[PDB]
Formats: C-alpha cells, structure tokens, sequence
C-alpha cells in the first residue's frame, strides 16, 4: 500500500517568463499589462468639451464658422480633431496662446456675457468692421465676440470704456490690436497716424502701438491682428483707452477654473461611458499597474511602459508529462 | 527547481488532482485516488493572493495631464518635457520587466518549497514504517486502510 | 539524554509586512521611514534669512515697514511667513521677480552700499518724492533704497550718472520707472511729455517710455511703478540717462552668490539647531532613505514617499508560544 | 517558512534562550539549559547588518531645493514641475513599498534556513547514535555528559 | 550558503574539475579523477545566461540630448532641469546598486541549490548501498567499477 | 570504491558584493558598469560639426576670424572647444540664441547662399560698414554674412527688399539692428533721427526702434548691435523695410532639420570611429546598462550612475581550499 505526494496540473497553456528560463507553462496567471483601449473618448465624471471644426482660438474669439457650437457649461478636458482649423481667421499672433489653452483645459463653470454692448457703448465711432477673411455664407463678416471699431467719418476721438467685475468669478476678457500694412491705411481706418491702445487693471498694464509694416498677404490680408487676453479678478476693473486700432471686446467669459487638465487631439467618437484614464485612441479600463497603449494620457493612469507582455505567474509549473 | 521537488525527484504533476495545488495519491485494497492537502493549498492560495495584490495595488497613482503644448520658440522646454517623459518610460519599463521576472522565479520556487515541505511532513510521520520508493512515494510495511491514510493526511499518523 | 535545536523568541510586538503575509510579528526590526520632524526651522551650517513682515521685494527695495530688519550677512535660504505682505507698496510690476528670488535664495556675502548719494548726485533735480502709498508712522514716505527724482521747478534737464563696479563682487542694482495715469500728471512731475529712461552696461541695454494710461486706483494710486534690476559684473559700468520717470537707485547691494537654494514659507520658529534637510514644518533628522513629512524640501533629503509604514525585519518570526 | 524549520517542524521559539538567535537545549543528569550557537548567530547578525546598511546607505542623495515659483502665465512649466515631483513620488513610493516587502520575505527565510542548517549539522554528526524524536530534538542512545554535549555544539562530536 | 552545500557540508571546491561547474570525483581500482555533470552544469550555464541577458537587455533606451542651455534670467527652469537630471541619478544609482547586490545573493544561492540537489540525486540512487562519509562523499559497500560509476552519474544506478 | 559530489573552484580573484556579505570571491563574473571612455569625439553614423576657435554665433554671422572654417554639409552634433570665443565681435545681444543653438544642433542638409547680393540690392545706400571691433589681419572689417547699410551722402531713403523661398527647404535668415550711443551718431550714420526697421513674413512681424542710449565701451564700441533670426518656410516671403539702423542679411542658409541633438564642449580630438553614445571626455562603447563616466551625454546611453563597482556574479562562491 502506498500514499503519494504530488501537485496540480491542467490543460493550461498560459506562459510566463522567469529570470532563469523563458516561455514557462504555468497552471495559473494574471495579466499585469493593460494593452487595449476603449476606442472611445469618455468622461472623467464630467464630459469633455468638443470643438470639432474649430480650435480654442476660434471658439473663444467667435470665428464665424463656430456659431454651431457653443456648448460650454463645464468640462473635464478639451478635445480637438484633425478637422480643427477654423480659429484665427484674420492673420496674426494670439499672444500667450498655449498658456491660455492649458488654463482653460478644465473649467467648472463657464458663461458667456456681453461685456461691452455693440449698440450703446461706442458712440462717436463705427461698426462696419467686417472682412472677407472672416466670412459667413459667402459674405464678409467678423468674430462674434470682438468688435472692429473704426472712425466715424473723418474722426476717431479718444475712446474710453471701463468694466467692473461683479460676476463673483474670474472674467476672461479678450481683445485685439490691428496692424495696417501701410501708413495710409492707418489713416482711412482710424484717421490718427499717431495711435495707441491702452489696457489697464489692478494687475495688467500695457500700451500698444500700430506696427505699420509691409508684409505678405495671408488669407487675402496684408494687415495683421494681435489677440490678447487677461483674467480679470473679482471686483477688479479693466479699462480700455484707444485712438485707433482697437478691436474691442464685445463678449467676455465669466468662469471658475477647477484644477488644470489637458487637451487631447483625436478623431475618436465621444460617448457617455466613464473613465479614470483617457488616451487619444481611447479610455483605459485600468486598475492594472502598467499600460502600453499610449504615453500621453489624462487622468489617473497606469504607468506607460514599452513592454508587450507582463504576465505574472500565480500557479505552479504546469507539468502534465503523460 | 530550487528545492528539487517539482519537476525534480517528483518527476511529474497530476492532472487527476483537480481539487487543489498539492496533495496525495494513496492505494488500498479499498481502491485508490487523489486528494488535495487543504492546509498547504489554502496557505499558498492566500500567500500568492497577497503577492498579486501587493504588486497590483501598492502602485500609487496621481491625476496627471501629461500632454504639454509648446510653441516653436520654446523648443528647449519642450525637450525638457520629452526628457522627463522618456526618463520615466525607461525607469518604469525596466523595473517592471525585472519585477515580473524576479517575482516569477520566486513564485515557482515557493511552490517547489511547499511540495518538498509536504513530502517531508509525510516522511517524518511514517519514519521506518514505510519505504521511500522514490518519485514522492512511500510504500507501507504494514497494511494501510482508509482511516489510516486519512491519518497520514491529517498529520495524525501515530506509530513508531 | 537529549539535545534540541531551536530559535529565539521574545515579548516583541514589532510587526512587519511581507510579500506573502501581512502583520507578521517579528523579534527585531528597524524603521526605514522618517515620519516626524523638528517643529523648527534650522540652519544648514549657516542660518536662514528671516524677512518676517516683509517679502523679498519689500526687503530689497526698502519698503518703509522693513526698517526694523536689515540683518543680511550671509544665509543658506530665505524664510517668508504668512505675515509677509509689506513689499511693493506703490502699485506696479516687479520685473523678473521669481527669477531674482531664486538667485538670491542663498548668498555668501551681502553688503548694502550707497550707489548714488541722494545729496550730491542730482543737482538740477528734486527730492520731495514721497507718497501716501509708502508711509511711515502716518506720514507719506518712500522706499529707502530708491530715489523719486522730480523736476526742479518747471524744468527736468536730461540727467546722466554712471557707476563703476570696484567692490570685487557682483553688484545688484535696482531701479524704477514711473507711469503717471494722465498726460498732464506727466507734465507736473517731469515737465517733458516726451520722456525716456535709459539704462546701459556691458550686458544690459534697455530704453523705457512712460506708459501713460487710465487705470484703477491701487493703494490710492492710479499711477504705476515698474521695478527693474540687473547684476553688475566686476569692473563693469552701469549708466543711467533720463528726461523723467526715473525712480533712481539710491542704495545697491554688493554680493557673492553661492550655489542656489530656495525660499520656504512657514510660521515655524527659527532656532540654532543644525540640519542637512529642511522642510516648511520642521527639519528632518534624516539618515533614513525615505520620509513622508513633506514633498517640498531644501537640502540633502530622504526621498519623499506616500507610505505610512516601511518597517524592515531584522529578526525572525516571533513565535513565543504560551 | 520556505525551509520548513521556524514555525514548522520546530514548532516554537525559546524565550529562554536570551544570548543569541539560534541555539541548543540539551538535558543531562548534570542538569539542563539553553545555549546560543555563537558561529551562526554571529554570521547572521553580520549578514543582516550588511543588509540593513546596504538598504540605508547605498541611497545616493543630492542637494536640491525642490520648491519652484512660477507666475500665473507660466502654468505649463509649473505643471511640468508638478509632473516631475509627482513622477518621482510614484517611483519612490512603489519601489520602496515593494523593496521592504521583498527583503522582509527574504530575511525571514534566511533565518529559517539558518535553523534548518544548524539542525542538519547536528543530525549529521550524531548519525545513528541518537534518535530524531521530532520538534528539533535528538535523544541519545548512549549517555551524554556535559563535555560530550559541548562536543556536539563545537562540531567535534566524533563517534560512529 | 542558503542551502548549506557550497562552503558548507561540502567544505571546498575542486580546481581539478576543469570541465564544468558541478560534478563528481570517484575512486576505483581502475583509478580515479574528476568529471563534470553535464546536465546540471549546462542548465545552470543556460539559466545564468538568461539572467545576465535580462539585466543587460530589458533596459530600454531613448535617443536623448540631455544637455540644456539656459540664460541668466532662466535660472528657475535651469534648476528644474537640474532637478530632473539629479532625480534620475538618484533613482538609477540606488536601484542599480541594490539590483546587483540582490541578484548576486540569488545567484550564489542558486549555485548552492544545484550542488545540494545533485548531492541528493546521488544519495537517493545509492540508498543503503553506500555510506555517507560526509563532505559530499559516498563509500560503496559493494565493488564499483567504471561502468557502474558511469551509471550513478547517468542516473541509471539500479540496485536496492 | 567511492563517489563524491562536489563543485568547481579556480584561481579566480574576482570579487562581488551580496546583500548579506561583502567582498565575496567568485569563480566567474561579468561587469555591468561601463567605467571608461574613448578619449575621442566620434560620429553618430554621421560626423560632428567642429567650430574650433569660433562659436555658433560667430559661425552663423560670419565673424571675420571664422573664414577658415565653413565645413557645413550635414552633422549629428556641434562641438565647441574651450578656445571658442570669436563669435559676436560687435557688442550686443543675440536674441533667442540658446534656442537657435538647440535647433541647429543636428542638421541633415545645410547650404549657404547669397540672399541679398551686396552689389545689386541696395542702390540709394552705402557700403563702408566696417569696424575695428570686427577686424581681419589688423584692418577693420565686418561680418561676412551681414551688410552694414549706411546713408549715401546726406540721405537714407526708405529701403524695401523682399525674398521668396524657393529652395524647397527652410531658410534661416539672420539680420541685425544697430543702436548708436548718441542722438548725433544716429544722424551721421542714417540721417533720419526717427528711424525704424521692419521685418515681415507669414508668421513673423516685428518693428524695431533705435534704442539710442549712453553706455560703456565694449571692444572699443559704445554702440550695440542686436542680432535676430527666423526660419522662413518654403514658399513664404520675408520682407525688410528700414529708414536706418538695419544691418541687412547678405547670406542666409537653406537647411533640412533632422531631429534635435545637442552641443558638446570639449578639447578632445575628433576621429572617424563610430558610436551610439558620446560624452565630452569620449565615446562609450556601451551595451552595458550603467555608466559612471559622465552625466551629460548625447545618443543612446547607459544610465548614468554614481557607482564605482557593479560586478555581477555568474559563477559560484570560489573556495580553492587545496
Ligand atoms: C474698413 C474695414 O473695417 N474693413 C475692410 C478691410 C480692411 O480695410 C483691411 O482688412 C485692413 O487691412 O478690407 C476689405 O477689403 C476686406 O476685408 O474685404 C474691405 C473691408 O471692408
Ligand atoms: C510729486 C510727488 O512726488 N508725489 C505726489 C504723488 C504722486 O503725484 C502720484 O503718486 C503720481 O501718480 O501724490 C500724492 C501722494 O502720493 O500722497 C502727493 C505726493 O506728493
Ligand atoms: C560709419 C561706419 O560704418 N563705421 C564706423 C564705426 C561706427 O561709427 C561705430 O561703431 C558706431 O557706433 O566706427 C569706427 C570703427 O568701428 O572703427 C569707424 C567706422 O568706420
């Protein structure tokens, strides 16, 4: 009579690597590497802002092609697609743009309001400020959130308007400065050859001069437009003074910044699934320590790794030998 | 193979022992068959579970946006960023690869140890009442009924 | 007769975690995690600079509230407290401020000297430059290290003074530029409406214009003041030319920068204990590899870690058996 | 428990053996009592000390200020900085947690090994001059006086 | 020393055994001499080779310029850079130092295990046909010619 | 008859460290730490650009001391020596210099061409623009790639020249702006006291004014020169307009940027050996995981480590005990 001691075996074909031996068949294992994704762009508890055919610049400024958009309430991150070109339609430089994009990437409250009403605020001045560069349905137009103020028949008087923040949030105010191509175009638009634009608040003071200079045509315009912004604190007061070249604020935004986030560029479909970790190709259902899906992620993510297999034995060496 | 039992002096495994990781065979005039040793199997199941939990869950994870956007005059700071991302890539890839390799060796050796230890627990009880016929088997000098086998498995054997 | 083999046991209740098992009682262990601090702010061999009710700006410029301070000789790091508000008293922007703070965070020699004596250097100009914004004991005053140069009754002649560095160290020179709120205030202060301030040395050349612009009152002042600085090399020569708006250097600093360091913000008491590692809550007596006291430290510090226990067994499994 | 001695076939520890980690008991007609084995205890004390020193002291440490100050238009570079700090936090926290866990397993197994090895050094000397009565005890077939015990502990036993 | 064979109950090594890591001696009336055990030596050579490859080659490596140049008004971002470089220095130095230390312990113990396992493979075959004379030697009760030694080495011995 | 089991020993004196024990002699080992270097500066597949007595600025601008250089075809990294001082010979600031250095550190095609021929492009203006500061063989000269345009006897007419990129690569265009020390020197050089320089392309628009200011002499010059650059896109068109102070482009460079790289500073000899990893002291023949040669490297490098020994056992504990 005989009792024997022995161990389990099964039909498992799970295979793991050890330090002494490769391709060792074991009876049980777990995967430590997340190597697949959702195919979808998801929420982080909250949903992402989709810009679609626009980009942050075009959205904020009110590019005429972005009318069919305005969906802001609150978002966890911004999504831009490969079709995101309608932004700055009048050629020029958007100052501190990457910085603004980063600070606007996650907002917890966001409401557009009329900072300076087109109608009532600019007597003594104009309102035919449109351009073929910024056109809607064939006709020449302009940014919806900015006002191209011009001279009222032969005279551009020193303008001065102010705004006091009473929204009980930060207010994001954008504006522009026009740079004509020639010294005579500076005349026919704003009369005063010696012109200046001055913005001022508690922590913002800048003056701008018209940088009149010959340059190539971009979108049919040899002129340029510089876009500026600032975050107006609660109770503070921004002030605009100008003798020409001021592309004034028409709409501003009152917002509550959460903590920063990021912008993802992807043509993946947006859905209502929820995730703790988002990548451009899709969301990671991840509670595993490591992933090889994508290095650039937003959220609480497994560590990006260049592995293709990280299988961890839990069982014993599978030796059926029969 | 560090303890010479699994794939060693016990040459093979039992596909017939379906109810656990380590166990016994035994052969009577009342028949034969497999039986898992519950104590050691459960202990291993517990240990290995703690191991897997430790590797999976001691990993701390911070909310991070990772992506950065720099303009064409910020190339230096863009490359600093790339250096950071690439640095952590190298660190995590290596220590992950080697962590699995090392823990895998340790896990298999752990199982090997449990088989040797179980084999020795039997050897120790039986003493000179059976002969070690090799391959993890003991052949009784006396007659061993079901109750008696159960005693060896219990760790209750009791006989000089 | 017998002999047994066996191992030690004791009344130890030390408990460590292993990979297979939690809460394992062992006979001996050591702690690898530093989890407590000094309660005090210490030295690094050398003592910290305490600014107290002032901040770096106020200290350097000579805010009138910082008279009861001047304790500079040499220091290993700067300490600011939650009571550190008296800095820039006349509203304005301190240019490259964070940069200066970083470079000034550890200095090995630091002596204040009179770069341009108030008395002798500015004939043809004024010295009634005070403001209710920068007041001492109720009366209007001004920064102790800067001179508000104004017109001498109806005339502000082009001023030009120079300084050659012969201290055999770097000299830190600060100055200001005043920006009046209106075009008429530019007149009553400096006469010349077309005014400029020009600073120049071997590696510094800048011109400044008065950015005259309407803006809100800060500390009762609608005007602004921009603060500038530079590190004058040994043997070099900085030169100041102006037709108005120059808030001139009165005192400068000659210094020897060691290696950089940091600024800590803390209301913890400063003591004479010595440490290799300093955190805002206190110093770490640390020779252990890891700490969980505070992520932001100055010195040679244990690695910050989010653990709460890293106890390492040195003894065996404790099996006393009663 | 990897070598089945500590908490295994030697069921418990001796609070009575105060002068070292591993040792002997012994019982005569001249009395009884504990005694530590100095060679292995000292070897273990040495090994474990080297271990602790290695973990504590191989850690390289650079003078670093860590804190950074960025203004409200340098948010991107402020977050790069946060990314660096958070990255190292994740690396150090994980590799520290697992380093302790792993080394702890190894240390306990090391002690287990030393006990089994000591037990075998005795078994090997005594051979069939004593009987293994289990629980780490040998019962002499002859009569073993103090000088003779001392020889077994010395490793000097000498007798077929 | 974790398995008590190398430097333990087998007190020394053979400089005479040039053709492998583990092996046998043997003494006949037909002479004597050394011979390596090819199976275990080759297995060890293979295992240790995989080990060295793993450590050397699982290391991922990115093209990187490392150096950065910042002007004297970019001191903060220069120090962030220094922080990154210094951070990785600390991480790599520590985990490299300890990786070698830990793998070195494991390697030596691996060799020790292979010797104990080989010794046991012999002991197990010979059973009571030879006497364990200590120091890794067995003295045959019968007469063992060259073909017979070869059988013990082959693992083919065959005799109660 | 006897059979013994046993293990190998030899005359090895290799020594490794374990976790339990130090200085353990083993029969076989491998080194994991690369601790020595080439002594030489090598190629990366491709060879490095050596500037020798010049630096990037002096090279690009055409410092007169860099004539015996021009060796550009394509390179994997730039080498500067401790003898690399002849760069900016006329005192002034090279704008965004570190940035340009980084982007120019590895170029895959690089050809100099005459953007604006000295002879034909500037009628109505001068060509006696030399200076003792930029001298060759004792005589006063000037940068080879820049033209110091001055007034043609009493008159500096508004100049305007353009260039369209047709190289099918990016074109690097450099230019300068001169800042006279005095208001009268502004006169004798460029007549027009009110002067401006304007550069413009599709993504570059800037205006410059002469920052006329008293300052110390550097290389015998109290004037300053600011150097600027830009990367002109294919098909784009840069435009220069000026009424004075323009130090015009004479030569520009058409290039193909590969991926970025770095600049190494070293007096080590350049050779034809090949390497995957380059350090200032020499190349690393490295396939090992760690090195302690130098922290600052270019290429695919072993991880820099502060160890002095990382010997890994492969053999057993050696006890030759004969
Ligand atoms: C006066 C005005 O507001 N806009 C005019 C602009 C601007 O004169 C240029 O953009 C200045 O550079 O020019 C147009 O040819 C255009 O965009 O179609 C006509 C448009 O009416
Ligand atoms: C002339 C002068 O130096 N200082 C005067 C200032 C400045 O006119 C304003 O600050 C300019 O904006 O005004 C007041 C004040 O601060 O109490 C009276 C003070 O005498
Ligand atoms: C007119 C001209 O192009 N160059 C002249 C310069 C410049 O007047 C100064 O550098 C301006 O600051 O002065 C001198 C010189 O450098 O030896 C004579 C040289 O002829």
């Amino acid at each position: 009579d005989t009792i024997c001691v022995g161990y389990h075996a099964n039909n498992s074909t799970d295979t793991v690597d050890t330090v002494l031996e490769k391709n060792v068949t074991v009876t049980h294992s777990v995967n430590l590497l997340e190597d697949s994704h959702n195919g979808k762009l998801c929420s982080l508890g909250i949903a992402p802002l989709q810009l679609g055919k626009c980009n942050v610049a075009g959205w904020l400024l009110g590019n005429p092609e972005c009318d069919l958009l305005l969906t802001a309430n609150s978002w966890s991150y911004i999504i831009e697609t490969s079709n995101s070109e309608n932004g700055t339609c009048y050629p020029g430089e958007f100052i501190d743009y990457e910085e603004l994009r980063e600070q606007l990437s996650s907002v917890s409250s966001f409401e557009k309001f009329e900072i300076f009403p087109k109608a009532s605020s600019w007597p003594n001045h104009e309102t035919k400020g449109v351009t073929a560069a910024c056109s809607y349905s064939g006709a020449s137009s302009f940014y919806r959130n900015l006002l191209w103020i011009t001279k009222k028949g032969t005279s551009y008087p020193k303008l001065s308007k102010s705004y006091t923040n009473n929204k009980g949030k930060e207010v994001l105010v954008l504006w522009g400065v026009h740079h004509p191509p020639s010294v005579s175009e500076q005349q026919s638009l704003y009369q005063n050859a010696d012109a200046y634009v001055s913005v001022g608040s508690s922590k913002y003071n800048r003056r701008f001069a018209p940088e009149i200079a010959a340059r190539p045509k971009v979108r049919g315009q040899a002129g340029r437009m510089n876009y500026y912004w600032t975050l107006l604190d609660q109770g503070d007061t921004i002030t605009f003074e100008a003798t020409g070249n001021l592309i004034a604020p028409w709409y501003a935004f009152a917002l509550n910044k959460g903590s920063d986030s990021g912008i993802i560029t992807s043509d993946a479909p947006v859905h209502n699934c929820d995730t703790r970790c988002q990548t451009p190709h899709g969301a990671l259902n991840s509670s595993l320590p490591f992933q090889n899906v994508h290095p650039i992620t937003i959220g609480e993510c497994p560590k990006y790794v260049k592995s293709t297999k990280l299988r961890m034995a839990t069982g014993l060496r599978n030796v059926p030998s029969r | 193979g560090l303890f010479g039992a699994i794939a060693g002096f016990i040459e093979g495994g039992w596909t017939g022992m379906i109810d656990g990781w380590y166990g016994y065979h035994h052969q009577n005039e009342q028949g034969s068959g497999y039986a898992a040793d519950q104590k050691s199997t459960q202990n291993a199941i517990d240990g290995i579970t703690s191991k897997v939990n430790s590797v999976i869950e001691k990993m701390n994870t911070q909310f991070t946006a990772v992506g950065k956007e720099f303009n064409n005059l910020e190339r230096r700071i863009e490359n600093l960023n790339k250096k950071v991302d690439d640095g952590f890539l190298d660190v995590w890839t290596y220590n992950a690869e080697l962590l699995v390799l090392l823990e895998n060796e340790r896990t298999l050796d752990f199982h090997d140890s449990n088989v040797r230890n179980l084999y020795e627990k039997v050897k120790s009880q039986l003493r000179n009442n059976a002969k070690e016929i090799g391959n993890g088997c003991f052949e009784f000098y006396h007659k061993c009924d079901d109750e008696c086998m159960e005693s060896v498995k219990n760790g209750t054997y009791d006989y000089p």
